[PDB]
RNA sequence: GAAGAUGAUCAGAUACCGUCGUAGUCUUAACCAUAAACUAUGCCGACUAGGGAUCGGUUGUUGUUCUUUUAUUGACGCAAUCGGCACCUUACGAGAAAUCAAAGUCUUUGGGUUCUGGGGGGAGUAUGGUCGCAAGGCUGAAACUUAAAGGAAUUGACGGAAG
């Protein structure tokens, strides 16, 4: 391809790129609002959390760290902020 | 980057490297070691006189076949003995 | 063996490309004909040339031969291959009256300004 | 190229590739010149009236000739929504 | 009696094409040397080298003669031909034919001011063949062709008056030296200079405007 | 001769020279 | 010059490979370089599979196979025609020969 | 630009889709990506036949620009396209090259069938590699019917279609013939039904 | 490591221009790169170019028009006196009528022709033709 | 299984082949510092072309098998991506060529930097130094001699090579 719009890449191909290989690098991680099953208290949890986060109300682990994204425990619902 | 320094302050490295590597040039090496002064029979001169010791015939190398007629000469300046060719058909009879 | 050479194979097929209407499937007639068409230096070569021309003629009558074109092979062929069926085998009448394109292709049809009836087929394999 | 008095001392002002602007050499035999007919409103090709493009042998050798015609023809109106600037 | 076998030959036998620049403008392939003879009548050739090459066989060597011929009109057109044959005379005669078929235009330019006719090259150019690389540098009006006798003859037949030359590699390989210099001298019409930045309209090919005269 | 054996021959010959010089 | 881009072996991204002995001459050859053939032969030749089946005390007894993996050095394999000299362009072909 | 009468009609879209023209090969090269609409979940690539139609009109418009109709050479080494190119030559006056292409037909000027076409149209860039290769020696532009895996070297105008279909080849060749005649004025206008049927241009086995 | 961002920028432009591409992406940007490109743009060797801000060194997208034969840096940036400019233009430029040697002088980054007009000299920075 | 001893073969074989065999082969404490220690290809950085595989991680998703009956099971399948070991095609490009995605971006010659070479021998020799228990390692000439030595490829001839 000799002629191509480098300043306006296709958003489809833009989403497949590595996070450092876009025009402006941008993280693919996010923050979530986590509902434990026991109660209803907003707890902000990083998507790629490295800590076994526990909510303040009840000492229940919300997520377990993995190689990539943290794994939410059963009965815990998240909503992306 | 071509294997040699290019920095603006690398003149010493470039100058020393050339100085080290000119010793691989035999023309340069022979000039500074003074090999003509030390090793050459003439001592660096273009010519040299001597005394004829004996007339000797030397067989040419292959594939040629002839008797190259030379002389044994002892140089006056340093006493060294060398072999010198006597050119032209019959010039050996001029040398005693 | 009885393998004819090139001096007889190519000289005989020049006769066909040049005198096909006057030729025939009979060696005896061909033998006399090639004595008035070509200047053959020896009788033995004349019989060999006429004997291979007859073989090629006998082979042309069984179908088209490769390498020989005699200005009537294609003239008979140009209007021989005119066959066209009454049904188009491509007209959407063999089916119920609408395309059997896959559902994925139908989106392409929808993308274009077309309203074409479709019975989507999803192989999904 | 011209002299001081202004005469064009240049022989053979050469052609340039429509895609890459390279000079098409005198012995570049892989280079072609596409000629595309103009069509009147009746759907008829206008006789002796063409849109012309030239491609160097380099572009054709790389396989980029097809995509270059799509772009060049689309800018001249010869094509619609076949070439996309953004990939 | 020459009967052209190509579309280009027919257009040249008739007065449809009158200069080689119409040939060069459209990169038309030339396959008949009679085209070059008609369009460039005043050509001078030169047998630059004759060599004998041998193919070892069961009985002995099979010697053939290789001739290198340079053709040109000393006015911006030059060609180069190399042909092998059993005899020297046939090798030279055939090498002249393909030297004519390869004739290319060169761009003469000015060193410094553009006073008078072009006398030198418009830019530095280089060609390579085998290990030999020949570089041609534009030179002022005084210096002649500063080149070896092999390359100098090629420059004279091309019409270059003033040029510097420098070669690297095994320049004694005369065929490679001439091919490299021939490639270098032909690169003058490949180097884009600011006076050629202007866009020129693409004219119709002569094979198109004279389609019926080139038919058959 | 083979370079490996030429190398071996010189090593033995070097070994002799060292032993001969050690006498003095 | 270089005859093969693979140097006649199969060592890439590796320093050293332990050797194997040629079946025929017991020469130490690197495991990646050795010409290896996996053979699954019938233990009884097809001529004798009938009379030996009649002498069997078992109805429908399957004769066991003979499994063996053979390692050859280059000299062992070339001499026994396990591999043959190929042309310069045919050397690059590394798909199994179309015989079976 | 172009009258709206040159747009893809629903009738032609039915022809193109019924002939499986839109089915492109499993593996697509980088140069044919713009011609792919979507990949079917089995693996086949769907050809954007809207782009296929426009390339046909562009290709037919290049053919119509050649003054001597015989200067256009249509080639096919595949057996599926030999009848199409032969019928294409009859209707349009082009020069057909069916079956084997003798190497040197464009470069060797003493061969028997030595031609100098101003334009070469190819059924398949892969199986007609020799015809495409020699065109790059004598400044001959090339129009090629290309699939998604077809090489694009020395191909100027690519018509995205299915090269490996019995009906796809005949239809594309039939479509070019109709447009070339439409532009030349042989067919009075773009709405008159053509006498020739797409069954003609279809390969027939020796059985019939 | 990355020792000269100007060399990387010009090398990327050269590789894109040789392959017939009409645009090239440069990373990272800098003041020297932008002012070098402005000199090339003023003489028509490139088209419009674009600076992308990423809260870092930055990126540039340059439009190429096919007129550029070669652009390059001279490493190191030798000190150039006014009398030395003639030697540099002889070695680096294809002819005496076109091409430019880019210098960095205390009066700013400029081509060798502008440097002669205002009678300034600095360090050599690159060339373009 | 060096050495050694022995039976054969041979004109001779203290060689190949056969039978024994000591150091050695293994290990612990120390030395040695060399290999075709090879990708015969320094290290760091950027860019230039297509393709399919594969190993490790991550991210989205199945007519698939299985936990267990399903998920939060695992395997497999399909896509992306980062890193590797490589491979296939082409040659824009390079090269003397063999060939090379680097051995390209090198007379249109400059991204940073270390090491090495300057016709073949004499010679990695002599000498001095230094390290080592030694074997030897590292550093390392000259006299003299010589018109080629050498690289890649072509045709042929030959082969106790294949078809
Ligand atoms: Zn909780
Ligand atoms: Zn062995």
């Amino acid at each position: 391809v000799l002629v191509q719009d480098l300043l306006h890449p296709s958003p489809a191909t833009e989403a497949k790129q590595h996070k450092l290989k876009t025009l402006v690098q941008q993280p693919r991680s996010f923050f979530m609002d986590v509902k434990c099953q026991g109660c209803l208290n907003i707890t902000t949890v990083f998507s790629h959390a490295q800590t076994a986060v526990t909510c303040d109300s009840c000492s229940t682990v919300l997520c377990t760290p993995t190689g990539g994204k943290a794994k939410l425990t059963e009965g815990c619902s998240f909503r992306r902020k | 980057g071509k294997g040699k320094p290019r920095g603006l302050n690398s003149a010493r490295k470039l100058r020393v490297h050339r100085r080290n590597n000119r010793w691989a040039d035999q023309a340069y090496k022979a000039r500074l070691l003074g090999t003509a002064f030390k090793s050459s029979p003439f001592g660096g001169s273009s010519h040299a006189k001597g005394i004829v010791l004996e007339k000797i015939g030397i067989e040419s190398k292959q594939p040629n076949s002839a008797i190259r007629k030379c002389v044994r000469v002892q140089l006056i300046k340093n006493g060294k003995k060398v072999t010198a060719f006597v050119p032209n058909d019959g010039c050996l009879n001029f040398v005693d | 063996g009885r393998v004819r050479t090139k001096t007889v194979k190519r000289a005989s097929k020049v006769l066909i490309e040049r005198f096909y209407p006057k030729l025939t499937l009979d060696f005896e007639t061909n033998k006399r004909l090639t004595s008035e068409i070509a200047v053959i230096q020896s009788k033995r070569l004349r019989n060999k040339i006429a004997g291979y021309t007859t073989h090629l003629m006998k082979r042309i009558q069984k179908g088209p031969v490769r390498g020989i074109s005699f200005k009537l092979q294609e003239e008979e062929r140009e209007r021989k291959d005119q066959y066209v069926p009454e049904v188009s085998a491509l007209d959407l009448s063999h089916t119920n009256g609408q395309l059997e394109i896959d559902a994925d292709t139908a989106d392409l049809v929808k993308s274009l300004g077309f309203k074409i009836p479709v019975q989507t087929v999803s192989i999904s394999a | 190229m011209e002299n001081d008095k202004g005469q064009l001392v240049e022989l053979y002002v050469p052609r340039k590739c429509s895609a890459t602007n390279r000079i098409i050499k005198a012995k570049d035999h892989a280079s072609v010149q596409i000629s595309i007919a103009k069509v009147d409103e009746d759907g008829r090709a206008i006789a002796g009236e063409n849109i012309t493009y030239a491609l160097s042998g380099y572009v054709r050798g790389r396989g980029e000739a097809d995509d270059s015609l799509n772009r060049l023809a689309q800018q001249d109106g010869l094509l619609k929504n076949v070439w996309s600037y953004s990939r | 009696g020459w009967t052209p076998v190509t579309k280009l030959g027919r257009l040249v036998k008739a007065g449809k094409i009158t200069s080689v620049e119409q040939i060069y403008l459209h990169s038309l392939p030339v396959k008949e040397y009679q085209i070059i003879d008609l369009l460039l009548p005043d050509l001078k050739d030169d047998v630059m080298k004759i060599r004998s090459v041998q193919k070892q066989t069961r009985a002995g060597q099979r010697t053939r003669m290789k001739a290198v011929v340079v053709i040109g009109d000393s006015n911006g057109h030059v060609g180069l031909g190399i042909k092998t044959a059993k005899e020297v005379a046939s090798a030279i005669k055939a090498a002249i034919v393909i030297a004519k078929l390869s004739i290319i235009p060169i761009r003469r330019g000015y060193w410094g001011s553009n006073l008078g006719q072009p006398h030198s090259l418009p830019c530095k150019v280089t060609g390579k063949c085998g290990s030999v690389a020949v570089r041609l540098i534009p030179a002022p009006r005084g210096k002649g062709i500063v080149a070896s006798p092999v390359v100098k003859r090629l420059m004279q037949l091309a019409g270059v008056e003033d040029v510097y030359t420098s070669s690297s590699g095994s320049t004694r390989t005369t065929e490679n030296t001439l091919k490299a210099a021939f490639a270098a001298i032909g690169n003058t019409y490949s180097f884009l200079t600011p006076n050629l930045w202007a866009e020129t309209p693409l004219a119709a090919s002569p094979l198109e405007v004279y389609a019926e005269e080139a038919a058959a | 001769m083979r370079d490996k054996w030429r190398k071996k021959r010189v090593r033995r010959l070097k070994r002799k020279r060292r032993k001969v010089r050690a006498r003095s | 010059p270089k005859k093969r881009a693979s140097n006649g072996r199969n060592k890439k991204g590796r320093g050293h490979v332990k050797p194997v002995r040629c079946l025929n001459c017991a020469r130490c050859v690197p495991k990646d370089k050795a010409i290896k053939r996996v053979t699954i032969r019938n233990m009884v030749e097809a001529a004798a599979v009938r009379d030996l089946s009649e002498a069997s005390v078992y109805a429908e007894y399957a004769l066991p196979k003979l499994y063996n993996k053979l390692h050859y050095c280059v000299s062992c394999a070339i001499h026994a025609r396990i591999v043959r000299v190929r042309s310069r362009t045919d050397r690059k072909i590394r798909t199994p020969p179309q015989r079976k | 630009s172009l009258p709206a009468s040159f747009d893809l009609t629903p009738e032609d879209a039915k022809l193109l889709l019924a002939a499986n023209v839109h089915l492109g090969a499993k593996n697509v090269q980088v140069h044919n990506k713009p011609y792919v609409y979507k990949t079917r979940p089995d693996g086949m690539n769907i050809i954007n036949i809207g782009k296929t139609w426009e390339k046909i009109v562009l290709a037919a418009r290049i053919i119509a620009a050649v003054p001597n109709a015989s200067d256009v050479a249509v080639c096919s080494s595949r057996t599926f396209g030999q009848r199409a190119v032969l019928k294409f030559a009859a209707h349009t006056g082009a020069t057909a090259i069916a079956g084997r292409f003798t190497p040197g037909n464009f470069t060797n000027y003493i061969t028997r069938s030595f031609k100098e076409p101003r334009l070469v149209v190819v059924t398949d860039p892969r199986t007609d590699a020799q015809a495409i290769k020699e065109s790059s020696y004598v400044n001959i532009p090339v129009i090629a019917l290309t699939d998604m895996d077809s090489p694009s070297e020395y191909v100027d105008v690519a018509i995205p279609c299915n090269n490996k279909g019995k009906h796809s080849i005949g239809l594309i060749w039939w479509l070019l013939a109709r447009e070339v005649l439409r532009l030349r004025g042989i067919i009075p206008d773009r709405t008159t039904e053509w006498s020739v049927m797409p069954d003609l241009y279809f390969y027939r086995d020796p059985e019939e | 490591t990355r020792t000269s961002v100007l060399a990387d920028a010009l090398n990327a432009i050269n590789n894109a221009e040789k392959t017939g591409k009409r645009q090239v992406l440069i990373r990272p940007s800098s003041k020297v790169i932008i002012k070098f490109l402005t000199v090339m743009q003023k003489h028509g060797y490139i088209g419009e170019f674009e600076y992308i801000d990423d809260h870092r060194s930055g990126k540039i997208v340059v439009q190429l028009n096919g007129r550029l034969n070669k652009c390059g840096v001279i490493q190191p940036r030798f000190n150039v006196k006014i009398n030395d400019i003639e030697r540099w233009t002889d070695n680096l430029l294809p002819a005496r009528q076109f091409g430019y040697v880019i210098l960095t002088t205390s009066a700013g980054i400029m081509d060798h022709e502008e440097a002669r007009r205002k009678h300034v000299s600095g360090k050599i920075l690159g060339f373009v033709y």
